[PDB]
């Protein structure tokens, strides 16, 4: 898939994706906090179309993420992300995609995520995450 | 909050 | 560098 | 007088300043990296004119500032910063304004400078620093 | 405070 | 279980840590870098026996754990960790204890572990690491 | 490598 | 003189320190906080004698130093530390020494001083100090 690296910022804002429940998830992209102000990050697009979007407005700043959880799980023969869960001090968000395969977690105790990096082919290949105090 | 930290060294001038 | 560094956790996906 | 506060960055590529030689040091404004790109910082105004303007461009990311000097004193009956020196681990830039008052200086020996804030009023009436790895 | 702090991610096992 | 928290430290020389192939981990501690010199964290142990102990000895500082995961189920009613397995930059220590339940895993792209705390009680309740660059 | 690093301002003193 | 490096630690509790009020600043030695306990750190002493000692306990945790200052000159031939000002949110620790020279301080808006490094001969010949928040 084709490599993107947002970078690191102040917070998260807002974060669109777009998943398909028979296979796995496509688009990503975040709106960041950048000192006090939005801003739009790049949108990472599958290289096919046929997925649902979904928005997920976060109450910045007093709402946070602080677990992201999912499933990785083979697709055509590819491993891929197939689904997302964003659980903040206020909401769960998801699971978006299919949530079948290897499950992963990530819980957060102390610190925020920043950023975002992956890889996005006809699905999210993998991805990691910035973390900051 | 969600709102990243940094540390900030100064101020240097005016009090 | 004049560039500056973040923990970064991951990947989750393909390797 | 108003102050100001740019946030944290990436990194800084270039600083453009003003200053009198009689007085001391006027506008001051940064373009900062967010990420690999350039992001171009507000400018900070002095509430008057008359001052000479400076371009300092730096070799990012290979350049760097390692150490930043002045003055403070007073000018008019207010504490300012009556000039400042910026040193990289390529050249020395400055002083620039009048070297007279007392001394300060921040040498780092790990770490960068990421962002500004401060006050300017007529002059620059105080600045911070923002440290990072 | 005057303690400093880090990031700490988890738990991982019982909640 | 009790818990503890051995708080951050300069990195990681060495652990030491029991398991029982039938249940779940027991006892955990690790000799920890303190800026260039070893520091014993105290030793936590489970409030039963019979259990098998393991040295892992790191080649600091030139060695580092890249990787954590493991597996959390059931053991008697009680949620715990039932295994773990260390990835560093040269070798795969573990896994170690029984690889049944939930998965988890931790890769670390850029940073260091330089800290634990959790809870034992007959065996490991839950644990959670400290990061830095 | 595997030791942890801090922000560290000066030396302040003789060069 | 002989240069010392006590590295970072997660706040401070005390320090020792000796000077002269017709040279320098001598001794030098940190009692930091090491997760909640306290770590007497090394005593960096002086290659002669004749100096006034001086203990400072903070009220850690709720007490912490905020700003440092002091004085740079020479003595001797020799640039050295003549004197050292430790501010707090509570109290005014100084100045110690003799304030003749070039003065130097460092105020923190955010952040924590967590550890000392420099060198010492008959003198204090310099410092530096870790910050981390
Ligand atoms: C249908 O193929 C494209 O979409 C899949 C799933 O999203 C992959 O991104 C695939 O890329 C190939 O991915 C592997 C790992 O799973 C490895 O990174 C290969 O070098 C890479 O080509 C992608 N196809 C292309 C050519 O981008
Ligand atoms: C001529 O007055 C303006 O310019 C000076 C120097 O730049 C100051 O910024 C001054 O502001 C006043 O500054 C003091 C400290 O030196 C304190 O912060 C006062 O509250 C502040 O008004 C500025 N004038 C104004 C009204 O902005
Ligand atoms: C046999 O009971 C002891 O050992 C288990 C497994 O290690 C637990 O640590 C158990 O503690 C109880 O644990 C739950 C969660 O699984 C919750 O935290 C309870 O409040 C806690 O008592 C432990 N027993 C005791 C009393 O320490
Ligand atoms: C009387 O000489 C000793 O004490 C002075 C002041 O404390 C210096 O530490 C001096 O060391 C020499 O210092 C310079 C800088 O001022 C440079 O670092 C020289 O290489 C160093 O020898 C110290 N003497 C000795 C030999 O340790």
């Amino acid at each position: 898939g084709k490599a993107f690296d947002d970078g690191a910022f102040t917070g998260i804002r807002e974060i669109n994706l777009s998943y398909n429940k028979e296979t796995a998830i496509g688009d990503f992209q975040v709106v960041y906090d950048l000192n006090g102000s939005p801003y739009v990050g790049q949108n990472h697009v599958s290289f096919i179309t046929g997925f649902t979007p979904v928005k997920i407005s976060l109450d910045f700043p007093s709402e946070y993420i602080m677990e992201v959880s999912g499933y990785t799980g083979n697709v055509s023969g590819y491993v891929v992300v197939r689904s997302l869960t964003f659980k903040t001090n206020k909401k769960t968000y998801g699971p978006y995609g299919v949530t079948s395969g290897t499950p992963f977690n990530l819980p957060i105790e102390n610190g925020l995520i920043v950023g975002f990096k992956g890889s996005i082919g006809y699905w999210l290949d993998y991805f990691s995450m910035y973390l900051s105090l | 909050s969600g709102i990243s930290q940094t540390v900030i060294v100064g101020p240097w001038g005016a009090k």
